């Protein structure tokens, strides 16, 4: 009664056997910007329904030694689909999304992942540098890892100082092999300013960490993959010009 | 009425009732007294952390408690008054002697430069908030010396100066301070003069477009919602007075507000604007024992 | 009955201290209200 | 003039006063506010939210395995799985968790806490343990004969992998010290201490080692007293 | 007397300070004040009002020249006329404007701003002109299908002369700075173009060159925040 | 031509939302920005065995330092009242209990 | 509810800080108002 | 500023002043008091 | 002269200009050698309730 | 990546073995011919 779930946004929908709730992300719903916070004096467009729906991503191979990943958000649509286009014509973005990762194993596997979001996941130069000169920076595509995302050096650190272990403030689900199979998360729009570009500055990043490792005997199924899904809600783009990949 | 499907979001689309209310709490909580229980299906004690939601086993459900009328205190847990305690933010040394021929020194506003402030500051990601600001002035020794001082206030933009008897310094529109060494510390009150809506310690993403490199991404992250100008300090003469001269800054943030808190930093620091560290040391945490059962 | 001696806001002491907590926005920040003496799941 | 007079306090900067300072900007008005979820008015939001705890912080433990406490099936009954100190002041496996770490910030504390352990083994094994937290006294038991009495839960495995041991608030004084050591230890909270009840049951073709995650958190009733700057930080020079 | 305690903050002299001063003459009456027309209350009036703007601001192009930019009959479609950003901080042609010199005095601006583009060619001259402000992001259009894209507004020569594209306020934050360059690009605004709609069309024995002129201003909602000494005036010694 | 400026507000261009604007005016207000106190002059009294004179005079006109000067010429006629400050150092910049 | 200590109203702070703005005399400064939408000529 | 005077006694520290004095940890809660037996409120229940 | 306060816990400081005297949290106060003597108020700070 | 972006739904195993996608109408004439090939691709429905 409460394991079955699904989820429907625009023309797609989710189902769930295993999962067990919704987290709400600090307690609010994705809402559109309202006129006493309005910066911007343009009209912005709220498609809805070309926009707000469950796009997913490649698959990752949770390995026996796997380390962990992140995504970034709105990078990952960036070049899928009508929200990617709006994104790369419009200069003020702002949404919330709705995250769905799903991880199934058999009742004989066993593992546990930490299903995060950080708002500004900024991360870290790993390096005994200290001077601001010569100090070793992430590069590019390690920052923005785009569709494919990106994997963790050490996630004991987040890869940003920060020890894991506090990571549970933030708007987390676990996903333990013995009760749940997918984790999901609404998770409104986290910035301190009304809008912003969708090119530049990532809202927040998504993090999935197996705590505790994959395991398994002989002759399970060895490839378990992880997929992630994202909806965004609640879309407002302003501010259109020609379109600038970055 | 002839397309509806347009009407019928429309006004379904208000404030959705996202209902979190929170109630004036003044003292810590009681308790109330509890007997056993021998019930089956009603079980407080096993919980489930894959819902992402924190156990609420209190204590009356658990064990047999009896009842306390707490009178104990929270007001000093809240983070207005947590950050109502001022700290050392940053320290200039003004060397006006004869061999630097300079005469001003000049302090880019950063208060991510002294660990024990931006640890603090650093737990919450965006903070709003009022800023009262105290100098103390002393020469290198701790010496007081009837020297006038001073401080000019440079916001993004002005002109900084160039000379110790420059033109700059006729702050005809940049606030300044003028005080003697020998004089209580001056102190102001600054406030939230930031463009955006609140200050953001950590920012997720670069300041301009354009092509960014891999091998030095030196603008990653750098937010300028944040850097607020400048402060520069000379004596008031004509000549140079020779003396080395060191001004702290301290800095108490009021009327708080604190948004999105964050895990507080493990790793020691390494950069002022980057939050960078050492793979090869990692410094775990908790420290360490000898056995798992064998706790000391 | 706090005073301040400048027309500018930013410039009194402590203007309003508050005891306003909200626990359940990081505690219980799911959809379906969990009861607190029945099973989770 | 009104005749005043000067009293012992004067020109004095006393970093944590309450008083008025000459504004630089005279009428200014700052950018207007917007709402942005997830505000947080104090402390004790941030104390009730649960955080691991690296309760496995031995050497040759390096890495995530510190957050995992492991189970395995037990050809002896009665024995001993895992134990930790319940003083967040303490150093150990509390300083990991938040509520350890923003305890250290003040002095004292007071009110009652709670351990939650989840379970991250497979779905076919089963199992009970024994969680007693036992107030001060002499040193953690020796065998669970002795731990069974102090306060205790035994911990059925299934479904809802998760228990919740709350620790409650057992202590003569109102408010214990987060300072530990010496004479200090009149401030002790006690031990926790985690035991087999039975066993770790597990059928066939299923791994024999599973892991558990504790997590600690504070309860409703926690509040803290003076503040304190923290020991958990260093800095020899600026960060330039 | 009354017991006082001196607090930091004595004896400085802040000299944006609002308090008051002993008078020198007592019981002074001065001169009283008459009706002088023209009263300004606040620099945002100021702002309001249209000023010419040095867009041809290139080398050889020396004298009054620099407020004219040329129109000429194309022989080429969909061809650039003139190019500026819209920064009245950044240095350029809104250096010249009045809106662009008072808004150095403060740091962040706010609003909306226009251009006035009046056309003193002669009258049996005609064309059509595109006018195009394009929010942030990569540099100024290269063909005109490009530029069409951002805001814009197509003018029709013939009578009144000039038309006025209202450059909006889109933007994240509530407010930009007046500096550019480096990481404060952030705070761009965009560059406003101004294209060949179709062509200058002249009868015979008719100049075949004409010119614009630009006028920028700020519109009804435009404000601004902390003063600032501007960056436009240099001293070496008093003025004696 | 008409000596007036355009009127073509946002509303009348391009399709606007609505935004209730809170962002303040009143630091751009005359009264404000001429609020700061500035350096006005500056006089030098040299009374030294060679410099038998022992008193300075300085003949009082604002108009001697362009910061000030810049502000307050971009408006025809002022009418205001001044609020003065000294302050006095040494050459080097030091103070000396001279009355 | 600002105060002077003198007796002399040129010794004040700050005695009246006002809102008041006027620009239809510099930027339509104009004997017959022209409308915001019609044509001006 | 309000014109003041100061008079003699300024800057001294009189042992038994009855005085004010800014405290150094502000929004403070102690420890709530209980019923200890055998409160004494003047020396004059001694002496007796 | 600084005068920091150090509650039982907080680090002792180390050195002249050791990283403790930044008092981020610890209360201290400011005051010159030449100025009327530092007069403070504490509170009952007992964790007892005596 | 490129099929997740018409209609779709995500189907998990367990227990209610069977999950149901509902193909939609979408399509610009009312009606759709029986017939496809040559010219009669015009009727197609797409792809599932
Ligand atoms: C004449 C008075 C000079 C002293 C006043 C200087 C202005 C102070 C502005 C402070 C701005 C807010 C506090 C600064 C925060 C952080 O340093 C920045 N966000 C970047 O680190
Ligand atoms: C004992 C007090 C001495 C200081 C007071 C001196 C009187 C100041 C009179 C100021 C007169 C109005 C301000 C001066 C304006 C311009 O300098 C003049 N219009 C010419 O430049």
């Amino acid at each position: 009664s409460d394991r079955v779930a699904q989820l429907t946004v625009g023309n797609s929908s989710i189902t769930t056997q295993e999962a067990a709730n919704i987290v709400l992300a600090y307690g609010e719903w994705p809402e559109y910007c309202p006129d006493t916070d309005a910066t911007a004096v343009d009209k912005p467009t709220r498609p809805d329904v070309s926009v707000n729906r469950f796009y997913t991503l490649d698959s990752k191979m949770w390995q026996e030694n796997s380390t962990g990943w992140y995504w970034k958000f709105p990078d990952v649509l960036n070049k899928t689909g009508v929200f990617g286009q709006n994104a790369q014509f419009h200069y003020l973005y702002r949404s919330g999304f709705c995250l769905h990762v799903q991880c199934n194993a058999s009742k004989f596997h066993q593992g546990a992942l930490l299903v995060a979001v950080i708002p500004e996941f900024v991360l870290a130069g790993r390096g005994s540098n200290t001077k601001p000169n010569e100090a070793p920076h992430p590069g590019f595509n390690t920052t923005f890892p785009g569709t494919a995302g990106a994997s963790f050096n050490d996630p004991y650190v987040l890869d940003s100082g920060v020890p894991l272990s506090q990571s549970l403030i933030y708007p987390h689900q676990w996903i333990n092999l013995r009760t749940n199979n997918c984790a999901t998360i609404i998770v409104p729009y986290i910035n301190a300013v009304p809008f912003d570009s969708a090119i530049n500055h990532s809202n927040f990043g998504l993090i999935v960490v197996p705590v505790s490792p994959l395991k398994y005997s002989s002759g399970a199924t060895t490839a378990i993959p992880i997929t992630v899904t994202i909806a965004p809600l609640n879309s407002e783009f302003g501010g259109l010009r020609q379109a600038v990949s970055q | 009425d002839p397309v509806e499907d347009i009407i019928h979001d429309a006004l379904s689309s208000t404030v959705r009732r996202a209902i979190t209310s929170g109630q004036d709490v003044n003292t810590a909580a009681g308790t109330a007294p509890s007997s056993h229980r021998l019930e089956t299906g009603r079980v407080p004690a096993l919980q489930a952390a894959e819902t992402g939601a924190t156990s609420n086993a209190t204590d009356e459900n658990m064990i047999e408690t009896r009842c306390v009328m707490n009178r104990n205190g929270v007001l000093e847990a809240t983070i207005s008054h947590f950050f109502s305690r001022s700290g050392l933010v940053g320290v200039v040394n003004l060397t006006d002697g004869g061999t630097d021929t300079t005469g001003y020194a000049v302090w880019d506003i950063d208060i991510m430069g002294f660990v024990q402030l931006r640890r603090k500051c650093e737990m919450f990601t965006y903070m709003r908030f009022n800023a009262e600001f105290t100098f103390v002035t002393t020469t290198e020794n701790g010496e007081a010396r009837p020297f006038m001082l001073q401080y000019m206030y440079v916001p993004p933009g002005a002109p900084k100066p160039t000379g110790r008897d420059a033109f700059q310094w006729q702050t005809a529109t940049n606030p300044s301070v003028f005080v003697k060494l020998t004089d209580p510390p001056a102190q102001v009150s600054v406030p939230f003069m930031s463009p955006a809506s609140a200050y953001q310690w950590f920012y997720d993403g670069y300041p301009t477009f354009g092509q960014h490199p891999e091998t030095s991404n030196t603008t990653y992250g750098q937010c300028p919602n944040n850097m607020m100008g400048t402060f520069a300090v000379r004596v008031v003469s004509r000549v140079a007075s020779q003396l080395k001269l060191q001004t702290r800054v301290y800095m108490k943030l009021k009327h708080v507000r604190a948004w999105i808190p964050r895990p507080i930093r493990s790793q020691p620091y390494l950069l002022k604007n980057f939050p960078n560290y050492d793979s090869s040391k990692i410094t775990y945490s908790a420290r360490d024992r000898a056995s798992i059962k064998q706790a000391n | 009955t706090n005073i301040n001696y400048y027309k500018d806001s930013y410039a009194a002491s402590a203007s309003r201290q508050d005891f306003t907590q909200d626990p359940k926005k990081f505690t219980q920040p799911v959809l379906d209200s969990i009861r607190e003496l029945s099973a989770p799941l | 003039g009104l005749p005043t007079e000067l009293r012992p306090g004067t020109n004095q900067f006393l970093t944590t006063e309450d008083d008025t300072a000459a504004p630089i900007l005279p009428g200014f008005s700052p950018t207007p506010s917007i709402h942005i979820p997830g505000e947080v008015r104090s402390l004790l939001e941030l104390c009730r939210v649960e955080t691991i705890l690296e309760v496995n912080n031995t050497t040759d433990a390096t890495g995530l395995n510190r957050l995992l406490i492991p189970v395995s099936a037990q050809n002896k009954a009665d024995e001993l799985c895992a134990a930790f100190m319940v003083d967040p002041g303490r150093i150990g496996p509390w300083q990991s968790t938040l509520v350890g770490q923003i305890c250290r910030y003040y002095t004292q504390w007071s009110g009652s806490l709670k351990v939650t352990f989840m379970f991250t083994g497979s779905f076919m094994a089963t199992g009970k343990m024994l969680i007693a937290y036992s107030p001060p006294g002499s040193a953690q038991p020796a065998n669970r004969e002795t731990a069974m009495l102090g306060t205790h839960v035994i911990w059925d495995f299934g479904l809802q992998s998760s228990v919740s041991l709350v620790i409650p608030w057992i202590s003569n004084t109102h408010f214990r010290t987060a300072k530990t050591g010496g004479n200090y230890d009149y401030y002790t909270a006690g031990v926790v201490t985690l035991w087999y009840q039975t066993n770790y049951v597990v059928p066939p073709e299923t791994p024999g080692e599973a892991y558990i995650i504790a997590m600690g958190a504070a309860q409703d009733n926690f509040t803290l007293k003076i503040c304190k700057d923290t020991d958990e930080v260093t800095q020899q020079a600026v960060l330039q």
